[PDB]
């Protein structure tokens, strides 16, 4: 649950035994917040897709470029192994 | 709460808090928390165009030192010694914890203790800049960013409903049809399987067969005597089929047998499950040996324990000379 | 070290929505009946395995029957002979292991019922196999009655060449040559390991399809709850509407 | 128990933030009862006394038995696949820092699986199966009379077959009384979040989280049906059709695909029992990873370089596995060993201050 | 679930008068736990291909497996001698008034207990074994096709005990679940008393009616032990050690004693249907002894005159049944089940008013 401040309730009306994990995890608000919404069936729902695609990729491929330096790193030992592999083989066996 | 652990000890390689401090040591300290600035109205860095131009920061990259992943944090969790570095705070350092109450640091030179000490409360205490750098949001949804207000469909389109339940009702057809092949598949696979469907059905070449001949096929399990019929063994019951219900099971030949030629009947005593052996008894036809049962040439009980005729089979004459058992 | 890799032959049925090649079926299984049989043995294949699917029931029928089949016991406690009939298995050459091992150099010809799919490669490898036989590599000498293959492991085989052009002559009149023999062959004994393969690639194709159509409905549905909760917005000193 | 069901599914809360690597944990607990499901299923027709003409039994004879030997055979691979992207998604956001609790749940669940898994590759009963106990079971000979008792022969029989079904039964049922505990301290210690803190932003899950988690596994039910009926990748080897001998080695003794890590550890360490050791280190080792921190932080999101060199790690070592035991390859596996330990030792140590 | 423990055995309170006659259902609870241990340990060896020859084999070369082999034998003979007391403890106090919940609860294990018994004395494939469950399928030959999708053949062969045997492998593992749902409503719905009111007598079980329910349950041990070794009394038939013939049927084709009640109504009624009909009476219709009763009072602790003929009416036809298909045992046979009616009517039948 969360921390013992947050999960104080206000209200002296009983948790029902169907919402016990619903109300450990309640949050105490400081300084209110307006929350606004409309139902899915007044909105186009496939638009956010395509509006926040090149972003999202942007984002996700220059996060991942910090594994270019490890990969190439391994992917060299992956190719020194394979062709020590081959002359070794052909030094012991080969004619 | 909750079983829990903090790891409050006294480490062999690493210091307290009091004593290297990994935060930035320059805060302002006030006489009362309301005469701090406030952030919302306090001005903050003029905004940059260029990521490149973006002001730096005030930590250290290289505050911790020896093996292990890297980390930049400003807080650890160890013990402080009863007798704590006394804090600069002439300098700016922060003084909370142990370095006020067990070391003199709070103590000015006239003024009442009472005061003195009450300056030293932690909530006097803010960093340099605070007001000037904290982000104070007016919103989750920065601008720029899609909404509700971008997304609302126009006020004369149609509505969403039908196609909305067509979608989750195609989720739910799919899923039944898939839900039903699974369930038919795996009770089919109850069902007598190949190898044992194709044994169950055993054909009789009733070519080269010889007229009085009685052979036996095993048919599921069972013997199944199959004869062809002299004219004379077919004329001896058709002589009894006008005596019927002076036997103890009435039937007439005809009922009997598909055609007069043929008789294919179970080899099972009704008695007690013996098989008679045919051309034996009284009546030439089959001898249940076992204790004495008399069967006639169309398999009718004529004498013996046995209760019964012996009964006729499922088959078919698939064409003159071939049967199918089955 | 390990054995040559089998080249990828492009069987008919390697595709997602092909069958087995039933006229190389029915020319795979002759060679087997007249040239594979004579060593190998296909216990797990029964005739009635063919019936409607290679060969029509009658057919399979004569085949089945014209082979001999030890049966009993009899009345009198003895074993008889019977013809074979569609419940029986394809014949073995041998009664057991030891017989065929004494017959082959002490080399045991194995059960063909699934060397098709027993072998890194599969089919690939039976059509390899037959036709990798080739003169010793220079330095190489075998000891009589071993032959060089290049996919066999270790080089050196107890196979004689079992297929030399002309050996049969194919019903439908396909000419006989040794690589055709081992194409058929090879397709025959796939079928023979699954011969549910058919049943199952139709229903595969029919499944797969669904669950593409049904991927569609659930995203649908998945975008339109989520619109909810994504496009939300909560403000603290603000109101827009 | 439907009050107990509407508080773990109708109105049980989570972060809105989650990505679909959260939906692993969905998809493991539904393929885990198809598997559970077909073993019954498939055991109505199967003979233990010759597993080897079971097989060819259901394949051919039985209705659709075709669909119940492969889809057991291919969920298997399915369910490591999951469970082990599972496990690299919990090292990634190292969610064991707070939950450890759930992490020490979900270990019991993999040591159980390991047994399941190898088991069930035994009653296959092929040349691969036969060989691959026999070598396995060597490894405890220094134990006076351990192997006799547990094989019931002085070799690998249908004796050892008999008993290791049983386990191979019944041990499955009591991985999903795991499951609960598990999803116990999941509901309890609330999940991670994709940003390191805590935030107000939750949602019920049955509307929301079940509808993406669906759309997942049905995501992953298209690719898992390519797979079943067209074999498009090479998940079992192909040794395993060869009827058993005893006095030949098949040309290669290994496992499946999912064993291959701790398989070349073995092979990779000169000493029978060093490599007995080493694989008990890797999997215990990361119960750990942790408890050694002293400072305030849970080292998430950071550039994850370690984390990233550690799959790559797993991956290389799985490759050495499939390779012959060229000596070439025992030297380079060695290193990645002695590299995989620095880069644990990383994880643990803590940090002194400058 | 520590503090669910000591709700339910630690801090359980239960009146102090009640009887030996309450300690039956602990009774039936352990040796439920006995009869599912040695069944898992027996087929660590048994043979499913021949189930003749696995007994055997048990006995003769196990380490100690005749003890396996009786302990299930005669333990299945105690649970339904425990149960049948039980049930007629229940019938005495007209337990079933106002707990009906639990009577519901305990009929569920009642009807799964006769399929796991009965599929179980198939699996000894013996003459009796083979013969009875022929028998017993044909009465269901008028629907169509259904003999052949049960059997899996035309006749019964191992393929029927290969799947028989599954259903005794898994379904004794529900009977237990539905155990804790019969534990929960007699904690719930407090047990009755030896009076008929509801009285301020109770005290905890663990430090009373523990102690007291392992002295009837170590008396009751004394008395199975010596069954168990010397067979004192005569609980299995011998026809079942015979090898099956399907062509020859053996001397007398009945079940065990504990389905002798049954069996005898079958062999009685002339119509096979409504045999099988007045045998679902007679477990259904003691479901609702109490629903049309009108008058305040539990009919309890009367002269219990009814209960006495019925008790006495289930022991003559469990005689009947052993004897021959004798024309005389069918009339006075027929007498009964017409007693047993006007029987069960009188505890239907609500009262008029003088
Ligand atoms: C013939 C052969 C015979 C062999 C006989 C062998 C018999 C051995 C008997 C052993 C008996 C069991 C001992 C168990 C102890 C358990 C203690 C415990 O649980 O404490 C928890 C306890 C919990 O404390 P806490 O207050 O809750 O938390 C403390 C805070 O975290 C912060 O505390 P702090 O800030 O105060 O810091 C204290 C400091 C104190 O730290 C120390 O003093 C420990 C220093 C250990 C150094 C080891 C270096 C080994 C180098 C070998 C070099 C070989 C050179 C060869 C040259 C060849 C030339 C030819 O700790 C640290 O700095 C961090 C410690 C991190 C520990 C990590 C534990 C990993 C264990 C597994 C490692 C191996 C597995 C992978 C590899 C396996 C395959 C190879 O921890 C401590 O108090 C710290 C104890 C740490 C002990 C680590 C010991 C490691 C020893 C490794 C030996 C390797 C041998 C290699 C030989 C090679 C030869 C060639
Ligand atoms: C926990 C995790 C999850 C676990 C899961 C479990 C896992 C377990 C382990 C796995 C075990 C191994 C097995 C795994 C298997 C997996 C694979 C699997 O299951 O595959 C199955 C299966 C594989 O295929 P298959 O099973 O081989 O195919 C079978 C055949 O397809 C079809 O089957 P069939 O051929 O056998 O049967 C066909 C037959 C079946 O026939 C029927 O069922 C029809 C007959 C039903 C009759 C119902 C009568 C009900 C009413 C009775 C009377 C009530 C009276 C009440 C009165 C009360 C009074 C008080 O239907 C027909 O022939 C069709 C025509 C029917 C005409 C009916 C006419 C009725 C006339 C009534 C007249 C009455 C008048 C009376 C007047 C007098 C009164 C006195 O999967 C699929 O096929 C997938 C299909 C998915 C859906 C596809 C459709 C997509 C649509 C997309 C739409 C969107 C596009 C829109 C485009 C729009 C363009 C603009
Ligand atoms: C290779 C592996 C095999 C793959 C192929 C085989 C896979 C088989 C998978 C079967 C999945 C079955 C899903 C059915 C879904 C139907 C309901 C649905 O989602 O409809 C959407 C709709 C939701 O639509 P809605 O919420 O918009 O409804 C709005 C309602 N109106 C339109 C009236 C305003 O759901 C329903 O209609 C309600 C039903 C809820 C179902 C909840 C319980 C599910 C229980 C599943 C039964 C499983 C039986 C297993 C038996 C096994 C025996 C061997
Ligand atoms: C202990 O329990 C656990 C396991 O079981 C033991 C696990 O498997 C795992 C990890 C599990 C997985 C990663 C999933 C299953 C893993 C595998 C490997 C099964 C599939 C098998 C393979 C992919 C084998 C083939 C492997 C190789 C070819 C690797 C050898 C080659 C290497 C290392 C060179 C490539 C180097 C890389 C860094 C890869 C990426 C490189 C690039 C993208 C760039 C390439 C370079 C250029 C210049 C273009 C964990 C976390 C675990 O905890
Ligand atoms: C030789 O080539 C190689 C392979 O291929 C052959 C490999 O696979 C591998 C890797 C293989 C592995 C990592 C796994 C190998 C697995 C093996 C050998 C399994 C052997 C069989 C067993 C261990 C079965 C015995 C079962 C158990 C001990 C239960 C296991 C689960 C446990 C202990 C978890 C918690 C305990 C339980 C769930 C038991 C519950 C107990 C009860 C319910 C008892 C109740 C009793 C009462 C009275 C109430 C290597 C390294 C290799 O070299
Ligand atoms: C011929 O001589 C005679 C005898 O000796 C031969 C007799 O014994 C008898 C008396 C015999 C009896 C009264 C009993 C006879 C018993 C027989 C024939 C048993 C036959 C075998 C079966 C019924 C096995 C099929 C099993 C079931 C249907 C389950 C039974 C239990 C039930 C239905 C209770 C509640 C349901 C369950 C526990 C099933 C649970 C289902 C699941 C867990 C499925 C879950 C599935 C998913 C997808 C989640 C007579 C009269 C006789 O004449
Ligand atoms: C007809 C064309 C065939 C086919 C399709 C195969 N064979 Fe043979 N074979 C024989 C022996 C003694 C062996 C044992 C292996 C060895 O000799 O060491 C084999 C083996 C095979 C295999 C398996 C190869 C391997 O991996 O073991 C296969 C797929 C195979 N054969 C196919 C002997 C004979 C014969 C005796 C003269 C004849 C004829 C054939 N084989 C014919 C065929
Ligand atoms: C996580 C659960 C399980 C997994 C990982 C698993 C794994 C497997 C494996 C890999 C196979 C052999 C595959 C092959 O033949 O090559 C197998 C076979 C088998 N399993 Fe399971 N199994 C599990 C659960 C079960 C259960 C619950 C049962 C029975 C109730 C069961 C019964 C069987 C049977 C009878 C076989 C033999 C059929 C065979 O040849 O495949 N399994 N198992
Ligand atoms: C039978 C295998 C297991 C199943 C059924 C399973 C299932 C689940 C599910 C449903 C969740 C919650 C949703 C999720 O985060 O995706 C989860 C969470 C988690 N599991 Fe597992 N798990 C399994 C194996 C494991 C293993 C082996 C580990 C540890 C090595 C593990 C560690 C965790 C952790 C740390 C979490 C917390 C996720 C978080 O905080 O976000 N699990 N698991
Ligand atoms: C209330 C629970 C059960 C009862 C009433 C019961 C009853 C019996 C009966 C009467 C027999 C045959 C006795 C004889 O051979 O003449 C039998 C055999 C058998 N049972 Fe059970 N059983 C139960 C639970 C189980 C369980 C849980 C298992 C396995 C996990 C099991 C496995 C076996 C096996 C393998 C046999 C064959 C051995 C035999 O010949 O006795 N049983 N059962
Ligand atoms: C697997 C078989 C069953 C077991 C494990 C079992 C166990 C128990 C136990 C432990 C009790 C509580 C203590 C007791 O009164 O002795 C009890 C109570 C009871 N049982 Fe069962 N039972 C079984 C079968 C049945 C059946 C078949 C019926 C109904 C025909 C039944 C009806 C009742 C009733 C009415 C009570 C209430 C006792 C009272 O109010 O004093 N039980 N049972
Ligand atoms: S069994 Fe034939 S006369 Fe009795």
């Amino acid at each position: 649950p969360n921390t013992k401040r947050d999960i104080r309730r206000l209200g002296s009306y009983p948790v029902p035994p169907e919402s016990k994990n619903f109300w450990r995890g309640r949050f105490q608000v400081p300084g209110g917040q307006i929350q606004q919404g409309v139902s899915p069936m007044q909105q186009k729902i496939f638009f956010q897709w395509w509006w926040n695609l090149p972003t999202r990729y942007f984002w996700r491929f220059t996060k991942w470029s910090d594994f270019l330096i490890p990969s190439l790193m391994w992917y060299t030992g992956f190719l020194m192994c394979k062709n020590d592999v081959e002359e070794g083989t052909r030094s012991r066996y080969w004619y | 709460h909750r079983p829990t652990t903090v790891k409050m000890i006294d480490s062999w390689r690493t210091e307290p808090s009091s004593e290297k401090p990994m935060w930035y040591n320059r805060f302002d300290q006030v006489d009362h928390i309301s005469q701090h600035p406030d952030p919302e109205k306090t001005e903050k860095y003029p905004p940059v165009d260029d990521t490149r131009k973006l002001m730096k920061t005030r930590g250290d990259p290289h505050i911790m030192r020896g093996w292990g992943e890297y980390v930049y944090c400003h807080y650890e969790h160890l013990r402080e010694p009863v007798f704590p570095r006394k804090p600069d705070v002439a300098k700016g350092e922060l003084a909370a914890g142990a370095n006020v109450t067990r070391t003199d640091v709070w103590k000015r030179e006239g003024e009442p203790a009472i005061q003195s000490i009450a300056r030293f409360n932690p909530d006097n205490f803010r960093p340099v800049g605070y007001a000037e750098n904290i982000p104070c949001p007016d919103t989750c949804v920065p601008e720029g960013h899609l909404d509700f207000r971008h997304t609302r469909l126009p006020t004369w389109h149609a509505d969403r409903r039908p196609f909305h339940y067509f979608a989750t009702g195609m989720f739910g057809l799919i899923g039944l049809a898939f839900l039903r092949g699974t369930v038919v598949k795996v009770v089919h696979g109850l069902w007598p399987a190949r190898d044992a469907i194709a044994a169950g059905v055993i054909e009789v070449d009733l070519r080269g067969i010889q007229p009085g001949q009685n052979f036996v096929v095993k048919w599921r399990g069972k013997p199944v005597f199959v004869r062809r019929r002299t004219q004379a063994m077919i004329d001896a019951a058709t002589a009894d089929d006008a005596i019927v219900n002076s036997l103890r099971d009435p039937e007439r030949d005809k009922d009997r047998v598909k055609k007069p030629e043929w008789l294919v009947m179970l080899g099972v005593c009704t008695h007690l499950g013996c098989v008679p052996y045919p051309d034996q008894g009284l009546y030439g036809g089959y001898f249940c040996p076992c204790h004495g049962s008399h069967y006639d040439h169309s398999g009718r009980i004529r004498l013996g324990p046995a209760p019964l005729n012996m009964e006729i089979p499922t088959y078919e004459f698939t064409d003159d000379d071939t049967i199918i058992l089955g | 070290k390990d054995p040559p890799s089998p080249p990828d032959w492009p069987f008919w049925f390697k595709a997602f929505s092909h069958c087995h090649d039933i006229p190389s079926c029915r020319r795979g299984y002759e060679v087997y009946r007249q040239v594979c049989a004579t060593c190998h043995a296909a216990r797990f294949v029964c005739f009635r395995h063919m019936v409607n699917t290679i060969y029509p029931e009658n057919r399979v029928k004569q085949l089945a029957a014209s082979f001999d089949y030890e049966d009993g016991p009899n009345d009198r406690g003895e074993m008889f002979t019977r013809p074979g009939n569609l419940l029986d298995p394809f014949p073995s050459p041998y009664p057991n292991e030891e017989a065929a091992r004494f017959a082959n150099q002490g080399a045991s010809p194995p059960d063909l019922s699934q060397q098709a799919a027993a072998h890194h490669g599969g089919c690939d490898y039976i059509m390899s196999l037959l036709t990798g036989y080739r003169d010793p590599p220079a330095g190489v000498s075998l000891r009589s009655g071993l032959y060089y293959n290049t996919y066999f492991p270790g080089g050196a085989i107890s196979m004689p060449p079992p297929l030399n052009d002309g050996a049969i002559e194919y019903e439908d009149g396909t000419p006989a040559v040794a690589s055709q023999m081992a194409k058929d062959v090879s397709q025959f004994l796939t079928w023979a390991q699954d011969p549910q393969h058919d049943e199952r690639k139709l229903i595969g194709l029919k499944m797969s399809t669904a669950a593409l159509v049904w991927l569609f409905s659930i995203s649908v549905w998945n975008r339109h709850v989520w619109t909810m909760i994504k496009t939300r917005r909560i403000d603290f000193t603000k109101t827009v509407y | 128990f439907i009050l107990i069901i509407k508080d773990n599914i109708i109105l049980y809360n989570i972060n809105d933030s989650i990505n679909y690597l959260w939906n692993i944990g969905y998809i493991i607990m539904v393929v885990m009862i198809v598997q559970v499901i077909t073993g019954i299923i498939i055991n109505l027709y199967m003979n233990i006394n010759n597993g080897y003409k079971g097989i060819i039994y259901i394949i051919k004879e039985i209705y659709y038995g075709y669909i119940l030997r492969y889809i057991h055979n291919n969920n298997s691979t399915l369910i490591y696949v999951v469970v082990y992207l599972h496990i690299i998604r919990n090292l990634y956001y190292k969610t064991y820092y707070y939950n450890i609790l759930i992490w020490y749940s979900g270990m019991i669940m993999l040591y159980q699986l390991i047994i399941i898994g190898f088991i069930g590759y035994i009653l296959g009963w092929g040349q691969l199966s036969y060989w691959g106990i026999t070598v396995i079971i060597n490894l405890i000979s220094g134990i006076p009379y351990l192997i006799l008792l547990i094989s019931g022969n002085y070799y690998i029989t249908i004796v050892t077959i008999k008993r290791l079904y049983i386990v191979h039964f019944i041990l499955p049922i009591i991985l999903i009384y795991v499951e609960i505990i598990h999803v116990y301290y999941i509901h309890y210690l609330i999940n991670n979040n994709i940003v390191e803190y805590n935030v107000n932003n939750k949602i019920i899950f049955n509307n929301y989280i079940l509808v993406k988690d669906n759309n997942g596994i049905i995501f992953i039910l298209n690719i898992f049906i390519l797979e079943l009926n067209n074999n498009i990748f090479i998940i079992a080897d192909n040794d395993n059709l060869i009827e058993i001998n005893i006095l030949v080695t098949p040309i290669h003794i290994i496992p499946e695909w999912y064993y291959l890590y701790w398989y070349s550890i073995l092979k990779l360490l000169p000493n029978k029992y060093s490599g007995l050791y080493i694989v008990v280190n890797s999997i215990s080792i990361i119960n750990i990873l942790s408890e050694y921190k002293i400072v305030i932080s849970e080292y998430k999101n950071y550039k994850n370089i370690i984390w990233y060199n550690q799959i790559i790690q797993y991956i290389s070592m799985i490759y050495i596995g499939i390779q012959l035991p060229i000596i070439e390859y025992i030297n380079y596996g060695r290193y990645i060993i002695i590299f995989n330990i620095l880069l644990l030792i990383m994880y643990l140590y803590p940090k002194k201050k400058k």
